[PDB]
């Protein structure tokens, strides 16, 4: 190796200094070329859309608890016993809680009944405060029903209309001070001048705070009777019996959902089958998984009744009220006619079966509340086979979802010729599978979307990522 | 003295491994609990290995580095393959991991809640590396006072996460650790992968190079300072994972690519662009600890027979090591434009913990089969035995884990031995070779203007 003094007299020459100035400039030009290329690949990047800053009732399902006595059992039907079930409710990952009318009401006299004073057969104001604080601890919102005559036939006191309208105005200002998160009124087709009162109540509810709710509930199955209630309101969640009339063919239900979404103009809605009934009172026992897949994947808030996760039937059990059946927590819930229950007819017997109905509820209720393209993604159905209903959810660049349902007892193939969807989320060639309603398919096995053969009463939850 | 000792160890041992690691620790374990046990087991394992290097490097008293600890307990080519596998595996893949984190964390104020192209990352990391190397090829005097400021930057980057992670802890008692030891149903064949991700969080002690009479009262100062200023890091590193888990569930953390920005994006205050700046400065502080401690390693290896004398030559004015930069740069760029973090951690960690396990086993072999060569202090016989046993078992089991990324390190350290007899045990096999290689050294010594001084 060369030493010090033999180096400076060779590396001071012309030529040797020009080649190293040339190499130095070449290295620096390669560096600035990499910098400029990184800048041009940053700029030529596709934009990204802005998240809508949703409310809380957009993010999950609501769980209607109409009759509180038959929810735990007789004698244990107080508000204190309800605090032991909120862990089970958070296991369902419901976001809200529509409690029944807990106020005091005797009968058709309006002067005795009052929407301010709690009935003593349910609990105390201190216990209601403890319920609200423990629910705010678990982040479960509590919505209080306020139908006046909830023990009777005509729930809205059909003699007069003025005092029953004024007392609700006192009722909304009272309970919101206590810290409830919404309200529900039912059977408003039996309330005269309804769309005028609902706008005032909606004003007061939005006038306390912005994170408060009002749910109105009819029984009218007519579309034009529904849109007339939504003339002066946008923030109103209206639950009706619009989906419960039929649906034996898939073309009818497809036309129903797309016609509703076309008529309201792609706004936020609430998908339910009733106002106070279960799913089993309107469907046979095989279609419960299909409708629970459909109601969780539609653009809006799903509202379920209590017991709809376990397939709570009242017609498959002895003497009961058909509007308020008993809840089957264990193998010993139903006291009389012993031996009538079974292993699959209860909560804890379905809390261990992987191919159960409650497991499907828990697998859908977290995919609804966690995934981004089912929260506020777009909606586009398309034509498919004669008997199917297929649609796609996609938000911006997130995981695209594809749901294919078979509303018939026939063996059909899919035949998905898209040809009309936007260019962002057109159909891929091959996509995965998250779950199916029936056993006989493995989860995570990608299919190609051509020979999709469906057994009767099957529904799928395929998904695929954003590509081009 | 004592306080400057715990200061220099706390400055070299913390860094930006706490932002890279906890996603790979959770992925190769199950729940929160097994992850937190891994994060506290790796702390005491690093304490044991640091104590072993401190007890081993003051019994040999040579010119530093565990290249000269494998030599003089094994002599020949065991110590040649270390300095081969160093510049061929460990150092390029070490720079090409902190740089990949650095480039990720500065594109975050431009891609807020959206996806980043990978070729946007790689051509920014490949700007930061070269700026580091150009800063190192100029004066060292600026290169140390920059480092000091980046040390205080990495301290504040730890602190502005550890403060709002306990204000969420004693408030409401927000807990999602419930079911702590309930994992994702199995992790046994990818256990050592977590060992590869935890130990990388504590890396740095094996460049400390303890020499005996430089600290005041050195019979007791070194192990005391190491055991204090390692358990301090273990405390500060387990509470930060607690602070990460107190606001993020164990399933948001597997789908996220930067946990320090999703910690800040839900703990706002209208300057949450602070933490992608400070995590970047902590990633830059580890990049700046680059060509140094490779340079003196090249100086020691070039003094006998390995690594030809063009290396460890020094620029005439501005006396800085240039050919170490020249030999390091097109290797780390090749490994950078190749595969991702999960390949590079495995590919470096195989060889790195294999050779540290060999050296700490050689400590025992020198302790028993040569009972002379006195000890200024000793450790119990179980400490380096346990450290070497865990190291070699995890490295051996890591071949049943992903072997197309670690088996290339094994085939490189097994082509170490066909590169030894060709270049050390031989005498000028052609004359077409020496006269060719002389003009190589002459021409690039003339171009770089480097002397051995
Ligand atoms: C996939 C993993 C990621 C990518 C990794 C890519 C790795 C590519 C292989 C790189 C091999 C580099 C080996 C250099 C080792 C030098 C060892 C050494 O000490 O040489 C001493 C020898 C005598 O020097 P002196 O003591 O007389 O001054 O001085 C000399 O020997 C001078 C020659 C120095 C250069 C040695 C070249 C060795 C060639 C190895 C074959 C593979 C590349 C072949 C390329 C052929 C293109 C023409
Ligand atoms: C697909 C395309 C592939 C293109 C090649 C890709 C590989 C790129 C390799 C880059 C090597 C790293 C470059 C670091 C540059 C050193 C930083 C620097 O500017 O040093 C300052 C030094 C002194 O300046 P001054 O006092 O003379 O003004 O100024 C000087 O000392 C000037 C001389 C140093 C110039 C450095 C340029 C590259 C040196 C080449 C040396 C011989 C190459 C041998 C093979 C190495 C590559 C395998
Ligand atoms: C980041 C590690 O290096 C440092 C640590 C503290 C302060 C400064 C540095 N520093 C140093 C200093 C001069 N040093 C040299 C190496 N040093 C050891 O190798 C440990 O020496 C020991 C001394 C006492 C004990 Cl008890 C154990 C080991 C320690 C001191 N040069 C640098 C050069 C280029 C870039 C950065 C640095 C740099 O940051
Ligand atoms: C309540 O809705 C009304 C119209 O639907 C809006 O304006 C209020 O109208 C009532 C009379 O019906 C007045 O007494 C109020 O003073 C009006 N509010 C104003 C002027 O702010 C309005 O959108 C809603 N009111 C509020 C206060 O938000
Ligand atoms: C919704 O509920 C009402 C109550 O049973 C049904 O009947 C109406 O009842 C009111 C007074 O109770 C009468 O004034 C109406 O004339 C009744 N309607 C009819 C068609 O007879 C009503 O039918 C229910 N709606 C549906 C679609 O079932
Ligand atoms: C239902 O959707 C169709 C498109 O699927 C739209 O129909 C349009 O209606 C307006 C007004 O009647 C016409 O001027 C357009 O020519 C129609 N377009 C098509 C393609 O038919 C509309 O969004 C919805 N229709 C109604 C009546 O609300
Ligand atoms: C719980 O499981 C039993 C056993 O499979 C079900 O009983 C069967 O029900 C089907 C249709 O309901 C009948 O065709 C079988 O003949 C029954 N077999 C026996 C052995 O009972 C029972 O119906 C299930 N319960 C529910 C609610 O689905």
């Amino acid at each position: 190796g060369l030493s010090k003094e033999e180096l400076l007299k060779v590396a001071g020459s012309p030529g040797w200094v020009r080649t190293r100035w040339a190499l130095l400039l070449l290295f620096w030009l390669g560096w600035l070329g990499m910098l400029a290329g990184a800048v041009v690949i940053i700029v030529r990047a596709p934009r990204c859309r802005e998240l809508p800053a949703q409310k809380w009732w957009h993010t999950g399902a609501l769980y209607r608890i109409g009759d509180l006595q038959a929810f735990q059992g007789h004698g244990a039907g107080n508000l204190a016993g309800l605090k032991g079930r909120l862990d089970y409710l958070s296991s369902l990952k419901v976001k809200g809680l529509v409690l029944g009318p807990i106020h005091k009401n005797q009968k058709d006299d309006v002067a005795q009944t009052d929407l301010l004073q709690i009935d003593p057969n349910f609990g105390s104001k201190e216990d209601f405060d403890s319920l609200l604080q423990s629910a705010k601890k678990k982040s479960i919102r509590v919505i209080l029903d306020l139908t006046p005559n909830y023990r009777g036939e005509n729930s809205w006191f059909s003699t007069q209309v003025d005092t029953v309208a004024t007392k609700v105005k006192d009722a909304l200002e009272f309970w919101l001070q206590a810290g409830v998160d919404g309200f529900q009124v039912r059977d408003i087709e039996n309330l005269k001048d309804a769309s005028s009162f609902l706008a005032e109540w909606q004003n007061i509810t939005k006038g306390f705070s912005e994170d408060r709710l009002l749910i109105a509930g009819t029984n009218s199955s007519d579309l034009q009777q529904i849109l007339s209630l939504l003339e002066s309101n946008k923030d109103l969640l209206l639950t009706s019996s619009y989906l419960s009339d039929s649906g034996s063919t898939g073309e009818h239900t497809k036309s129903l959902v797309t016609q509703y979404l076309n008529a309201t103009g792609n706004r936020w809605c609430s998908w339910s089958l009733s106002q106070a009934r279960l799913l089993t009172s309107f469907l046979p026992a095989q279609l419960l998984r299909l409708y629970q897949l459909m109601l969780f994947t539609l653009p809006g808030t799903p509202v379920f009744s209590y017991g709809d996760e376990i397939g709570l039937d009242a017609a498959a059990l002895p003497g009961q009220p058909m509007e308020a059946p008993v809840m089957l927590w264990d193998e010993s819930s139903f006291p009389d006619i012993p031996g009538a229950v079974s292993a699959n007819m209860t909560v804890k017997g379905q809390s261990e079966d992987p191919g159960s109905l409650l497991s499907l509820f828990r697998r859908l209720s977290d995919q609804r509340s966690k995934e981004r393209s089912l929260l506020h993604g777009d909606f586009h159905a398309f034509s498919a086979g004669p008997g199917l209903f297929s649609y796609i959810r996609h938000w911006d660049q997130n995981e695209r979802f594809l749901v294919v349902l078979n509303f018939g007892d026939v063996g059909l193939s899919a035949g998905l010729q898209a040809s009309d969807l936007p260019a962002s989320a057109s159909l891929p060639a091959k996509a995965d599978l998250l779950l199916s309603t029936q056993p006989g398919r493995e989860e995570g096995s990608p299919l190609e979307l051509e020979r999709l053969k469906l057994e009767p009463h099957e529904g799928l939850l395929l998904r695929f990522p954003y590509a081009a | 003295t004592l306080l400057r000792g715990v200061s220099i160890i706390i400055g070299t041992i913390i860094g930006a491994g706490i932002f890279i690691s906890p996603k790979g620790v959770l992925q190769n374990t199950g729940s929160v609990g097994m992850s937190l046990t891994i994060w506290t087991v790796c702390g005491v394992l690093s304490l044991f290995g640091a104590l072993s290097y401190a007890e081993l490097g003051t019994t040999i008293k040579k010119s530093g580095g565990h290249y000269t600890y494998i030599l003089e307990v094994f002599g020949p080519l065991p110590a040649f393959v270390r300095v081969w596998v160093e510049l061929l595996i460990i150092r390029p893949a070490a720079t090409a991991v902190i740089s990949l984190a650095f480039g990720r964390y500065i594109l975050e104020p431009f891609f807020i809640q959206c996806e980043i192209p990978e070729l946007a990352i790689k051509l920014i990391t490949a700007v930061g590396i070269t700026v580091v190397m150009v800063l190192n090829s100029m004066s060292v005097s600026w290169s140390a006072r920059i480092q000091i400021f980046l040390t205080f930057c990495k301290l504040t980057a730890i602190l502005i996460i550890i403060v709002p992670g306990v204000m969420q802890l004693i408030k409401g008692q927000t807990q999602n650790f419930k079911d702590a030891f309930s994992g994702r149903d199995s992790s046994i064949t990818r256990l050592p992968l977590a060992f590869y991700y935890g130990m990388y969080a504590y890396a740095g002690w094996f460049y400390l190079n303890f020499v005996t009479e430089e600290v005041e009262n050195p019979e007791k100062t070194i192990p005391l300072a190491i055991c204090i200023s390692m358990a301090i890091v273990t405390i500060g590193y387990v509470l930060t994972n607690v602070a990460y888990f107190t606001t993020i569930n164990a399933e948001e953390l597997l789908l996220s690519n930067a946990v320090a920005v999703t910690f800040s994006e839900r703990l706002l205050g209208n300057f949450s662009l602070a933490v992608p700046i400070f995590v970047a400065l902590s990633c830059f502080g580890s990049m700046n600890g680059g060509v140094f401690a490779v340079s003196r390693l090249f100086y020691v290896a070039s003094r006998e027979g390995h690594l030809p004398e063009i290396l460890s030559m020094i620029h005439v004015r501005k006396h800085t090591p240039l050919p170490a930069v020249i030999v390091l740069h097109p290797l780390t760029m090749i490994m950078l434009f190749s595969g991702d973090l999960d390949s590079l951690l495995n590919f470096l960690s195989f060889a790195r913990w294999l050779f540290i396990g060999l050296a700490v086993a050689g400590l025992i072999y020198l302790r028993y089969k040569c009972p002379d060569m006195h000890r200024p202090f000793k450790v119990p016989l179980f400490i380096p035995a346990l450290f070497s046993f865990t190291c070699l078992f995890m490295v051996a089991l890591s071949l049943y884990s992903d072997p197309f990324s670690t088996g290339i390190g094994f085939v490189i350290t097994l082509t170490g031995v066909p590169a030894y007899y060709l270049f050390i045990i031989w005498d000028k096999k052609p004359r077409w070779f020496r006269i060719m290689s002389e003009k190589i050294t002459r021409t690039l010594q003339i171009i770089l203007e480097v002397v051995p001084e």
